[PDB]
RNA sequence: UGGAGAGUUUGAUCCUGGCUCAGGACGAACGCUGGCGGCGUGCUUAACACAUGCAAGUCGAACGGAAAGGUCUCUUCGGAGAUACUCGAGUGGCGAACGGGUGAGUAACACGUGGGUGAUCUGCCCUGCACUUCGGGAUAAGCCUGGGAAACUGGGUCUAAUACCGGAUAGGACCACGGGAUGCAUGUCUUGUGGUGGAAAGCGCUUUAGCGGUGUGGGAUGAGCCCGCGGCCUAUCAGCUUGUUGGUGGGGUGACGGCCUACCAAGGCGACGACGGGUAGCCGGCCUGAGAGGGUGUCCGGCCACACUGGGACUGAGAUACGGCCCAGACUCCUACGGGAGGCAGCAGUGGGGAAUAUUGCACAAUGGGCGCAAGCCUGAUGCAGCGACGCCGCGUGGGGGAUGACGGCCUUCGGGUUGUAAACCUCUUUCACCAUCGACGAAGGUCCGGGUUCUCUCGGAUUGACGGUAGGUGGAGAAGAAGCACCGGCCAACUACGUGCCAGCAGCCGCGGUAAUACGUAGGGUGCGAGCGUUGUCCGGAAUUACUGGGCGUAAAGAGCUCGUAGGUGGUUUGUCGCGUUGUUCGUGAAAUCUCACGGCUUAACUGUGAGCGUGCGGGCGAUACGGGCAGACUAGAGU
C-alpha cells in the first residue's frame, strides 16, 4: 500500500477475518450436530442440543459475526425442525 | 468603441440633418462620395436599413448595444417603436443633451465619460447608465468654475427642455419626472421601420 | 449526521449564502434537504434571516448545526430559546433606514422653489 | 404579444418540384489585425503510455512506553536520571465507502416521473426507559537472535488497555397456546402465561474541569428491493427459451423472490416487433423555431457506471474499495537470477495523437468535510491568482468651433467634381492607460488575555486576509500612449478608372473573363460592422421539401390486376345504469440553478439576490353525465333472409 494507515487496516483485516472465521466454523458444526440427532429422530438430545445451538447463533451475533435478522432465521428453522420429530 | 469620424458625412447618406443645425449640410443635402448625386433605387430594405442608421448615429450606439435595446423593446409590453425609443431616451448622455448642458452629442457623450457627473452621489463614468424615475442627476462638486460647464449657463434659453425633466437653478442639477412616452421625444425618423428592420 | 450548514451561491467576489440543511456526506452545492435561511455577509451589518419556526424542528430532531451556523442562531435567538438560555429575544440589528427615492424627489424641488 | 422571402427548367407563361443563399448558435479551428477592464470558460481525438512533487489522516482526556525538543537533576565535559508537561515508531478507537476525476460499458428499472415496502436495513446525531456486574489468558512494541541481494520474514523471552475471550442478571431473539384492536390475501401492531436465550469500559480533574460504555421503545437522515407510464435506428434479424414459466419441502439473504437445490406439473414470451444486429451514459437543461416539433446532453446541479484488462472475496453501519488485499494476463523497472516493485480517467505537468485546448502557482483567511473535550492538526474539496480576444458585456483611441471650401491622390464632358469640417489652425476636457500617494469590504468570526451569576455575554483591547499594496478614492502632466477587417452584378446595404484578353484567375447558386469587365488584379471612392472582422466544419430555421398543428395521388413522383377474409381501426335510432376516457375543484408532488415577469445590489451592463409565474404531467379525496366507451334491455330506416 501507499498511505500510512492503509497498512494499518491490512494488518487489522486479517486478525478481523481469522478472528470471524472461526466463530462461522463453530456455528456449522453445531446446527449440523442438532441435524444428525433431529434426524435420527431422537427427541432426547434433540431437545437440548437446541437449547445449546441457539445459544451460541445468539452470542455470534452479539459479536458482530453474523447479522441478528440472521440469527432469528435459523433459530426459527431449526426449532421448527423439533416440532415436527 | 466610437465612431470617431466625421459627423457630416452621416447626415448626408440619411438624406437627414442628425446634429442640431448644420452648414455644411443643406449646401450638399445629397449622399458623399463620388458618385454622390446619381439616382438611388428605393428599395423596402433600404428605407428599412437606413431608419435603422438614423437611430444609431444620432444617439452614437454601435450595433450589439442598439441590438440588446431591441431584445427588450419587443420583450415589454405597450408597442415596440415606443419603448425603443424610450430606453434610448433615458440614456444619460441623452439626459445631458435634453438638459441644456452640452452643444452637441459627441460632447455629452465625454462630459459623462470623463466623470463630471453623479446621480445620487454616485460617480457615474458610463454612458449607457438608464436613469429611472425620481433620479437626480448632479454635477461633480470639483467640475464647476469650469470651461464647458460655464459655458452651459448662459446659454439655458435657445434649445427647447422636454417636459419629463426640469432643470433647476444654481445648482445645475436636473429631476427626472418620467420615462418620456412619444410626445416630448424629437422626431427626424419615424419608428415603425426599425421594427420591421429585424424581422427579416 | 444531519448538519445545517451554509451553501456558497454567490458571484466571485460576492459570496452570498444559504442557511440549508443537509447531510455531512454532502458537498456544499448539493441537495438541501431543506432550505430555512440566507445569509448575506457583505451589507453593513448583515443581512440575516432564519425562518425560526423551522430552525426549531430540525433543532429538536438532531441537527448538529455547524460553528459558523451556531453563531447565527444565537444572534437571531432561535439557539436560546431551544437550550433554555434568557437571551431568548434576538439581538440581531437591521441596517440604518435610508430615505426613500419619493423623499429625496421631494427634498429637491421644495429646495428650488 | 406572435409566422417576411430571393435566384434558377422555357422564346415566353402558369403549376409541380429539387438544388442554393440571406438569419441565429458554438467547449471551437484557421486567416489578417490587436488597447483595456468586468465575468464566464478552456484535451470534443488515444478509457493511449506516464518521469517528479503533492491529493487522508487524526487523538497522550484508550494503553505500554521514552527515539526528538523543553525542564528537574548527578555531573563526564559531552554521559547518566519516565519520576516529568510534550512526543518518533507501535497497539487500540473512529475516519479512510465522503470529497475529487472520467464517459469505456449499459437499450437495462440505468434514467425521468408517480407509487408500493403487511418484504427491509440505517454508524455518528436527538429523545424516552433500564443498566454500567464478577473473572481469565495472551500479544504488538521493547530486548536477544536466525534466514534473504533486496522487498521482507521465522523463532525465543517480555508488557499493557476502551484489544481479545469466558460467567451472573436484563422481553422487543426463537417456539407453543391465548386475549384485545384493526384489513389488502400472505397478515400487521399491541398485550398475557409457560418453555428457551443474548450485553459493556473505563479515563480525566486548578477540586459544580469533564468526555465516554451497553441493551432497548421512538424520531431524523441515508440506502436497498419491486411495479405503472415515458424517451433511439433496423424485419435484407421470424421462432426464442429447459432453472426456462409455475408449485411444494428445504437451503440462502438485511429483505421478497428459481436467488440456489431436489422432485413434480408443461409451461413463459412474440407481428402492440420476442430473439438478434448498429449506436448511445440518462436527466434538469442548452441551441433553433411563431408555436408544434427538430438537433444536442458541453459549464453548473441530480443520478448511474468504471479506476492498467478480466474475475474474486475480505474488513465494516455503509464497498465499482481510484491513491486496499489475493490470483491470472499485457506492459514498464530493480536483481546477487532464488525472487521482487508499479498503475495520474485526483491537482499541476511531460511524451504521443491531433485542425485544437493552459501553471510542475498561492492560501487554509472564508465556506464544507475527517478526527479530538478542546487549543489545534489534516484537506490540489474549496477560495483565488497565472495563461489563451475562446465567448458574452462595458469603455476608450478625443471634443466645440473651423473655408481661401488648401496641398496631395483619384475622376473629368478639362468649366470642375470628390475625398471634405475631414485635415491645417485656434481652443476645451483627462475617462482609461502612465507617475506619485492613501488604502479596503469579504470577519456582528478565529484565537488569546480584562469585565462575566455557570451555560451565555458584552464595556473594550492585543492580534488574525491567500487574493494585495489589488479594487477604489485623491494629486500630477499634456491630444497626449491606442484601428482594423470583410464586402461593393442580382439575392443584399455599397461604382468608377486603369492593367488583363477564355489567359491569369473568380464563385454559395446561375454565371463572369474571347481588346472599352460596375463580377478577375490594383488604386480612388463607398457600404456594413468595429477590438474585432471574415472563411471552413456542425445543428435548427427559411423547407407547408415527412405536412399532428400543416401536403398529396385522372395526365406532374404516387390507387395494389381484381376480389375474399384474420388480427386491428370504425359504427345507425332509443331507455336505464356504472363514472374507465372527458371535465370541474382541492391537498401531496413537479429540488436548486437556467428561463419569462417585478423590484433590489455590484459606477452601468453582463453577472447576482429575493418574490411570483412556469413545471403541458402524475398520484389520493370529493362533484358533473352532454359525448366516447363498458354492462343489462328495447326498436326497424343500414345489413341479411
Ligand atoms: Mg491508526
Ligand atoms: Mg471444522
Ligand atoms: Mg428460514
Ligand atoms: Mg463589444
Ligand atoms: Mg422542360
Ligand atoms: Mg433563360
Ligand atoms: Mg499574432
Ligand atoms: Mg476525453
Ligand atoms: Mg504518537
Ligand atoms: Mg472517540
Ligand atoms: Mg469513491
Ligand atoms: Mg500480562
Ligand atoms: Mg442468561
Ligand atoms: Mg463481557
Ligand atoms: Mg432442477
Ligand atoms: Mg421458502
Ligand atoms: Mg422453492
Ligand atoms: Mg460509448
Ligand atoms: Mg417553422
Ligand atoms: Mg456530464
Ligand atoms: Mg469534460
Ligand atoms: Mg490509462
Ligand atoms: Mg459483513
Ligand atoms: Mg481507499
Ligand atoms: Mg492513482
Ligand atoms: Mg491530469
Ligand atoms: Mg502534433
Ligand atoms: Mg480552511
Ligand atoms: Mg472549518
Ligand atoms: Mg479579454
Ligand atoms: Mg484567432
Ligand atoms: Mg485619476
Ligand atoms: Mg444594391
Ligand atoms: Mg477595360
Ligand atoms: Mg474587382
Ligand atoms: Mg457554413
Ligand atoms: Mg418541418
Ligand atoms: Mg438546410
Ligand atoms: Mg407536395
Ligand atoms: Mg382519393
Ligand atoms: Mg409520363
Ligand atoms: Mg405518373
Ligand atoms: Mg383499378
Ligand atoms: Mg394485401
Ligand atoms: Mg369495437
Ligand atoms: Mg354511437
Ligand atoms: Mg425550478
Ligand atoms: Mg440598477
Ligand atoms: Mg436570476
Ligand atoms: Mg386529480
Amino acid at each position: 500500500a501507499n498511505i500510512k494507515s492503509q497498512q494499518k487496516r491490512n494488518r487489522t483485516n486479517e486478525r478481523a477475518r481469522l478472528r470471524n472465521k472461526a466463530v462461522k466454523s463453530s456455528l456449522r458444526t453445531a446446527v449440523r450436530a442438532f441435524r444428525e440427532a433431529a434426524h435420527a429422530g431422537d427427541k432426547a438430545k434433540a431437545a437440548e442440543l437446541l437449547a445449546s445451538t441457539n445459544r451460541k447463533l445468539d452470542k455470534a451475533a452479539s459479536k458482530g459475526v453474523i447479522h441478528k435478522n440472521q440469527a432469528a432465521n435459523k433459530k426459527s428453522a431449526l426449532a421448527q425442525a423439533l416440532n415436527k420429530l | 468603441a466610437r465612431y470617431t469620424g466625421p459627423v457630416t458625412r452621416k447626415s448626408r447618406r440619411l438624406r437627414t440633418d442628425l446634429v442640431g443645425g448644420d452648414q455644411a449640410f443643406e449646401k450638399r443635402p445629397y449622399p458623399p462620395g463620388q458618385h454622390g448625386r446619381a439616382r438611388i433605387k428605393e428599395s423596402e430594405y433600404l428605407l428599412q436599413l437606413q431608419e435603422k442608421q438614423k437611430a444609431r448615429f444620432t444617439y452614437g450606439v454601435m450595433e450589439k448595444q442598439f441590438r440588446r435595446y431591441y431584445e427588450e423593446a419587443v420583450r415589454q409590453p405597450g408597442k415596440t417603436g415606443e419603448e425603443l425609443l424610450k430606453i434610448l431616451e433615458s440614456r444619460l448622455d441623452n439626459v445631458i443633451y435634453r438638459a441644456g448642458l452640452a452643444r452637441t452629442r459627441r460632447m455629452a457623450r465625454q462630459l459623462v465619460s470623463h466623470g463630471h457627473f453623479n446621480v445620487n452621489g454616485v460617480h457615474v463614468n458610463v454612458p449607457s447608465y438608464r436613469v429611472s424615475q425620481y433620479d437626480i442627476v448632479d454635477v461633480r462638486d470639483k467640475s464647476l468654475n469650469t470651461v464647458p460647464f460655464q459655458i452651459a449657463r448662459e446659454t439655458a434659453g435657445e434649445r427647447p427642455i422636454p417636459s419629463w425633466l426640469q432643470v433647476v437653478g444654481e445648482r445645475q442639477r436636473v429631476l427626472i419626472h418620467q420615462l418620456p412616452e412619444r410626445a416630448q421625444i424629437d422626431v427626424p425618423l419615424t419608428e415603425q421601420l426599425i421594427v420591421e428592420y429585424y424581422s427579416k | 449526521a444531519v448538519k445545517i450548514k451554509l451553501t456558497r451561491l454567490g458571484k466571485i467576489r460576492n459570496p452570498q449564502y444559504r442557511v440549508a440543511v443537509a447531510d455531512a456526506r454532502t458537498r456544499r452545492d448539493g441537495r438541501a434537504i431543506e432550505v430555512i435561511g440566507r445569509y448575506h455577509p457583505k451589507e453593513e451589518p448583515s443581512l440575516i434571516e432564519i425562518n425560526s419556526e423551522r430552525a426549531q424542528y430540525w433543532l429538536s430532531v438532531g441537527a448538529q448545526p455547524t460553528e459558523p451556523v451556531l453563531k447565527l442562531l444565537k444572534i437571531t435567538g432561535d439557539w436560546q430559546k431551544f437550550k433554555g438560555l434568557p437571551g431568548a429575544q434576538g439581538r440581531l440589528k437591521v441596517a440604518a433606514p435610508k430615505p426613500s427615492k419619493l423623499e429625496v424627489f421631494n427634498a429637491a424641488l421644495a429646495a428650488a422653489d
